[PDB]
């Protein structure tokens, strides 16, 4: 099937400065017909149901402020933060929704150092 | 019978779904049917085979009632000696892969009736314009 | 209602005359053979023998075999396809060498001549160091003396390296069907008394042509298409003497042709993967190659063709037949290929006739060449290997290619010479029926109906 | 004008029949118009010539009123300076091979009028939708 | 908006004219879009690229409402977030070369809506025939 | 034109056992458009008007029992009987109706030996 | 003691060009338009009979 591999396992940084994260795909998720690409970047808190952050591999969800950016097309994808908050330091996820079975990423647990 | 869903819904995706549900995605297989020192000859004859097959199918449509409808209705009735089964047990039970085998023998009997009814409807239309 | 409204119709049956490239096809049994043991077996599509035709009622098209296309196409395609079966073959570059030739071991008669020379020469071996001495047998027509000692050479040592015909591939004729692509059709004339010029009243459309065995024969075209009930003479313009007259007669004339010499094919190693097939011994008698026709049926068919020639030349005309006036070898004496062997057979016994307006068999002698200059190219000859055993073959004389002499100063007679000339006269006797037309839909016509908005 | 008969009724079968009788078999010539080491180039250019000719004819139809009708009527009237002959003496007297020669000179005068009337009808239809 | 004038009115002649005036000559660019030992391969692949592009454009038309209209109207409304400009300042002010850049970003958002509306209209038509 | 050649000239057998007959065509009668083939197998009695036996090169006529079988496609065709009767021993015919002129077979006169 | 090559009596032997290499590079066999390619994702599938996935 389609293997979704996140490149770091964790990222413990300070608060205020930007970070960046990556998710590689074993298969090019760029739909040639729609010319638009298929990533769901999710955010799960400890003990909470997750929520969407990035849909169509680039576009932020309503309720999410301007400090996130889903970026990249083809096979390798990048979630770039611009400013870290205390509300943000929990697990991110990358998801392909191009085919069945729907597979997720490994989950990069970002916390505060 | 279409709803909100974010998955790709791609080529031959609903091949195993029932034929009342694969009919809601027919523009996908219609779209992905045409565009895709010696080997250029092989590639080139493959491309002209593709466009020749597309033209043959569009010509079979065009001499019938529908030329660009992609769902069209006609005036020949379903002879019940062909499939002898209920309407409820085709659109909710079987697939096109399974319905293809069950009328493959009665195929080419149907196509002549389609051309016959379309030629008769064309001459009836010409006479109806002509009497006015 | 007297105002008519125009309507365009698609699929309208109407054609114009057109020039397109037909494509080759073979029979399924001809498609069964493989590995290029004949020419181009998988290059052509397989089809049925006698392909499907339907008859067209109340139609009349004018035909012309003389301004016809697709005899040009068949001539060009058979020349190019003859050339393309020679690129894998062996060039005789190391064989252009001094030939020390003596006579064949035979009771020599000083009045006549031996038609075989026993020629020894140095041949390069498979090693580039060592050379060997090897002998062979050639004909008089393939070697010439260069200027005590008696050393010869080949006649084509100053024009080309001579490509050996590969002994794997055969030169037998297999019938070609010339099939039209989409949008084009082929019309055949089923009329009996149709001279290939003017209106044909009975045509039929057909997808492919009937079978055309490619025979190469200058005079006396062999294995052709027989006429229906009588002899038919066909020419572009009778009074022009530089036009050939193609005579197609009803019942064919059986001809037998043979080389009775039992030969020994001997292999000579030129280099790595290079083999020259030479003549070894003549096992037995040294006899002359010849042909036989029947005396009685040839006199019968000459009476038939004189009966048909008196229709264009008046009744009180004396028709006489004399042999060819001169030329090269294969324009004066009738050439053919009896299974990979090129015969040049003398026709002076055939055309020796005069005709007034009131169990035997003709033997006719032949020569054999081993190197040939087919279609008279500038730098392409062809060695042909010897073949084993006594070689006999049976064929049907189907027609003749005649030529009237330049009769002037009160010609009481009119005489007719045989003559091969161009190969297209051989090819026009099979595509005289067919033509190729372009089918054009979208006719346009008035009728009494306006489009309802 | 079609009846019961068992003969094949094939390609160019009614070429010599009158043009009121060859019009009842036009799907046959429409059907048999498209499908049919160096020689692949010759076969391949013959096939692309076939599909190019089919596309040119379908494009000439498509910029007129009929795109897949195979019998269509239009709004330009028959100028009687073109053929100056009766309606009864074309559909029961002559063939398409003989009618082709009689208006070959007036061809390409007619086609511009067909495109002109179709463009005018398209802009009239657009304005009639636009006023609503 | 067509008048009497004797000049040729040829291919790409009105490329710089305003798009309310280049719309009166669209059959010219539609016409001049299809017909036009080793080099036969290059010529042949150029010709099959031409017919493949023509078939792709005719397929994009055919899965919408218009298959041979060359001017067709549809049932999706103009979202004013796309171009946010008046109707009077497109058909009398700009050209197609300049209007192409202004909605090139919003292209392929529109085409999915066109296919969606055509599929919905086809299933509504099928249900409206089915209830009768 | 199209030559229809029946391979035997006569067939004198006993009654009760099966026979078989063949008709070869000089031209392939298989219509590529309809994918159906064009033979009329006829049966003429002595001094009687003939009747059809096999149409579309395979299908028996109404009024004809199950003991006949038209068979084969392409160019060579076979009428196979399963059981001979006394009502059956007269002349069979093969007919192409693919083109004009309509030509028949030679006529294989089957009688009792 | 004189030798020769073993292929001196069958062919002139074409030297493999030292410019071109013989390393394997992966080929993807792509289907033209109108055709598709089906892959069997089944685990216990011996290449014969019905593939369920
Ligand atoms: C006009 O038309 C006639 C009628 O077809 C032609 O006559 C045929 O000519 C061909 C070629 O010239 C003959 O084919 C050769 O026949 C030789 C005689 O063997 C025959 O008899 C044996 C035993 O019955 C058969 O097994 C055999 O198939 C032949 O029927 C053979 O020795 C030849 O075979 C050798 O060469 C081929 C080449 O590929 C090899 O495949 C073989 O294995 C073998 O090495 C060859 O088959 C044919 O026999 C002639 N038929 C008749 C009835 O005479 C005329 O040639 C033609 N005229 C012209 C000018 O073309
Ligand atoms: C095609 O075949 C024909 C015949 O089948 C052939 O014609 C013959 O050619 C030879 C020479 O090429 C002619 O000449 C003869 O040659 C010998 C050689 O010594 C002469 O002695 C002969 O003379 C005799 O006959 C004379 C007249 O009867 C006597 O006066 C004399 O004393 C001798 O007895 C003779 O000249 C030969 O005549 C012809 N045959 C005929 C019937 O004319 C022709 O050459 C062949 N074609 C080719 C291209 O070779
Ligand atoms: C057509 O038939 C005539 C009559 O037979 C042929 O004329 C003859 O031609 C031969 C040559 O082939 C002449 O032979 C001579 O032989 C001597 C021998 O030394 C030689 O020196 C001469 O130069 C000549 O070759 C023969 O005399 C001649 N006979 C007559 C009566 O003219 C003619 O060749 C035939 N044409 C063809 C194409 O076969
Ligand atoms: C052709 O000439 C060669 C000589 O170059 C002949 O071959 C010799 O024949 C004699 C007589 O039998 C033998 O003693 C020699 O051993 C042969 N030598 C070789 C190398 O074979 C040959 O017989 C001649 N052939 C013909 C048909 O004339
Ligand atoms: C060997 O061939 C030569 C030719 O190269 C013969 O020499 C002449 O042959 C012709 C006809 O064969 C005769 O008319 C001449 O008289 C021959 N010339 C001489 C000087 O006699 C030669 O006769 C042949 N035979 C032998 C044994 O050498
Ligand atoms: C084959 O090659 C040999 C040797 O290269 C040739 O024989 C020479 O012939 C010349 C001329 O007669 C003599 O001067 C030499 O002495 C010969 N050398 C030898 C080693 O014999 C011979 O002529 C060539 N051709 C044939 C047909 O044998
Ligand atoms: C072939 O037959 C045609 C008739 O179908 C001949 O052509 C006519 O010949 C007469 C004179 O005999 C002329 O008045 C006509 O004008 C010719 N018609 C055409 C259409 O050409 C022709 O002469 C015959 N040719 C031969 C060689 O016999
Ligand atoms: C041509 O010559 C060969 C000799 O090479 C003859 O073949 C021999 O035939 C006899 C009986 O006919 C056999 O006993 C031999 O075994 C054969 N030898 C070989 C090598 O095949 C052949 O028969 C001759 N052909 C003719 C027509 O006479
Ligand atoms: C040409 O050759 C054929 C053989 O292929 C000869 O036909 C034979 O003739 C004899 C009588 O001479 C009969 O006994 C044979 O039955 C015939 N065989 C065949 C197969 O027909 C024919 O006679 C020869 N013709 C000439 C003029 O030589
Ligand atoms: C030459 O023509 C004759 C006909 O005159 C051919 O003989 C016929 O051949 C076919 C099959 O080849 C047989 O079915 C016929 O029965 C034969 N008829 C007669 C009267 O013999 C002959 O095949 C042709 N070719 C040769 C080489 O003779
Ligand atoms: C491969 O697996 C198939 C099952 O998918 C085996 O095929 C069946 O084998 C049984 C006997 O064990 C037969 O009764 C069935 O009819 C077979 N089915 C089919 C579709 O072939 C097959 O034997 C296995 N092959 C190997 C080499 O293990
Ligand atoms: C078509 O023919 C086959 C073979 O005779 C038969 O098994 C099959 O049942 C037929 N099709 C139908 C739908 O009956
Ligand atoms: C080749 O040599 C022969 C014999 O001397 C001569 O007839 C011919 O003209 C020569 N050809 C050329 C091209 O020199
Ligand atoms: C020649 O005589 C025949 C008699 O069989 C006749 O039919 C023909 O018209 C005559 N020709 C001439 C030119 O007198
Ligand atoms: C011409 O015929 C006569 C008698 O039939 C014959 O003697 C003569 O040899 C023939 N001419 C030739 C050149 O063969
Ligand atoms: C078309 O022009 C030719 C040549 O001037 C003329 O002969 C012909 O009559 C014209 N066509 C018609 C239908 O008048
Ligand atoms: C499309 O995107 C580009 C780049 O972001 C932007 O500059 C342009 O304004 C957009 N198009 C429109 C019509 O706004
Ligand atoms: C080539 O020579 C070798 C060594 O003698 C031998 O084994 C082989 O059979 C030869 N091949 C041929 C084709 O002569």
């Amino acid at each position: 099937d389609i293997v979704m591999t996140q490149s770091p396992d964790s990222l413990a940084v300070s608060l205020g400065e930007r970070v960046t994260l990556n998710c590689k795909s074993s298969q090019s998720l760029l739909a040639s017909s729609n010319n638009k690409n298929y990533l769901a970047w999710y955010y799960q808190k400890p003990g909470q149901a997750p929520k969407l952050l990035i849909y169509w591999a680039s576009t932020r969800e309503s309720g999410v402020p301007n400090r996130f950016s889903g970026s990249g097309s083809g096979s390798d994808f990048t979630l770039t933060i611009s400013g870290l908050q205390a509300e943000d330091v929990a697990v991110y996820y990358c998801q392909q929704y191009y085919t069945t079975p729907l597979t997720f990423g490994g989950g990069t647990k970002v916390e505060i150092k | 019978a279409v709803g909100i869903g974010a998955v790709f819904l791609g080529f031959l995706g609903a091949a195993g779904s029932t034929m009342g549900a694969a009919s809601m995605t027919l523009t996908v297989q219609a779209r992905n049917l045409l565009s895709g020192t010696v080997w250029g000859i092989k590639q080139l004859q493959a491309r002209v085979l593709a466009v020749e097959r597309y033209l043959r199918d569009q010509q079979l449509l065009g001499i019938w009632g529908c030329s660009g409808k992609l769902i069209c209705c006609t005036n020949v009735p379903w002879n019940s000696s062909w499939s002898n089964r209920n309407l409820s047990e085709i659109w909710d039970n079987m697939t096109w892969l399974q319905w293809d085998k069950e009328i493959s023998n009665y195929t080419q009997i149907i196509y002549g009736l389609l051309e016959e009814s379309q030629n008769q409807q064309e001459k009836n239309e010409q006479d109806l314009l002509a009497l006015d | 209602a007297e105002n008519l409204w125009v309507t365009v119709y698609y699929g309208v049956p109407v054609w114009k005359d057109a020039e397109t490239t037909l494509f080759c096809a073979s029979d399924a049994k001809a498609y069964e053979t493989e590995k290029h043991n004949v020419w181009a077996t998988h290059a052509c599509v397989p089809t049925d023998p006698n392909p499907q035709e339907i008859h067209l009622e109340n139609v009349t098209e004018e035909f012309n075999m003389w301004k016809n296309n697709m005899v040009e196409q068949m001539h060009t395609d058979i020349i190019s396809l003859w050339d393309q079966s020679l690129k894998p073959c062996v060039k005789l570059t190391p064989l252009c060498v001094t030939l020390q030739c003596t006579n064949v071991t035979n009771n020599i008669t000083d009045d006549m001549r031996g038609e075989l020379k026993n020629c020894s020469f140095n041949m390069t071996t498979e090693l580039r160091d060592k050379k060997q001495k090897v002998y062979s047998l050639f004909y008089r027509l393939d070697v010439v003396q260069i200027n005590s000692n008696k050393e010869y050479r080949l006649i084509n040592c100053n024009t080309s390296a001579c490509t050996q015909a590969c002994p794997k591939v055969s030169f037998e004729p297999i019938p070609i069907h010339y099939c039209a692509p989409a949008g084009f059709a082929i019309l055949k004339c089923k009329d009996k008394k149709f001279n290939g010029t003017g209106p044909c009243p009975s045509v039929s459309t057909v997808q492919c042509t009937h079978g055309i065995k490619p025979v190469v024969s200058t005079q006396l075209l062999l294995n052709g298409s027989l006429a229906e009930e009588e002899v038919m003479i066909r020419s572009e313009n009778i009074t022009n003497n530089a036009k050939n007259i193609l005579v197609q007669f009803n019942t064919p004339v059986q001809i037998n042709c043979t080389r009775p010499n039992n030969n020994t094919r001997k292999s000579i190693r030129i280099g790595p993967g290079q083999a020259f097939y030479a003549t070894g011994d003549i096992i037995g008698d040294i006899r002359q190659a010849h042909c036989n026709v029947s005396k009685a049926t040839w006199n019968e068919t000459l009476g038939k063709v004189v009966k048909q020639l008196r229709k264009h030349f008046g009744n009180n005309t004396i028709i006489r037949f004399a042999n060819s006036s001169g030329g090269d070898l294969e324009v004066t004496t009738h050439s053919f290929n009896c299974g990979g062997e090129f015969f040049y057979c003398n026709t002076s016994g055939l055309f020796n006739s005069t005709w007034i307006s009131n169990n035997d068999s003709i033997t006719l002698p032949c020569r054999i060449k081993q190197i040939i200059n087919m279609w008279q190219r500038i730098g392409q000859c062809m060695y042909a290997p010897p073949i084993q055993g006594v070689i006999r073959c049976v064929s049907n004389i189907t027609g003749l290619i005649l030529t009237r002499d330049g009769g002037s100063t009160n010609s009481t007679t009119e005489t007719f010479r045989p003559g091969g000339g161009d190969m297209r006269d051989n090819w026009r006797s099979e595509l005289y029926k067919y033509k190729v037309v372009k089918i054009e839909p979208l006719g346009v016509a008035p009728t009494r109906c306006k489009r309802r908005v």
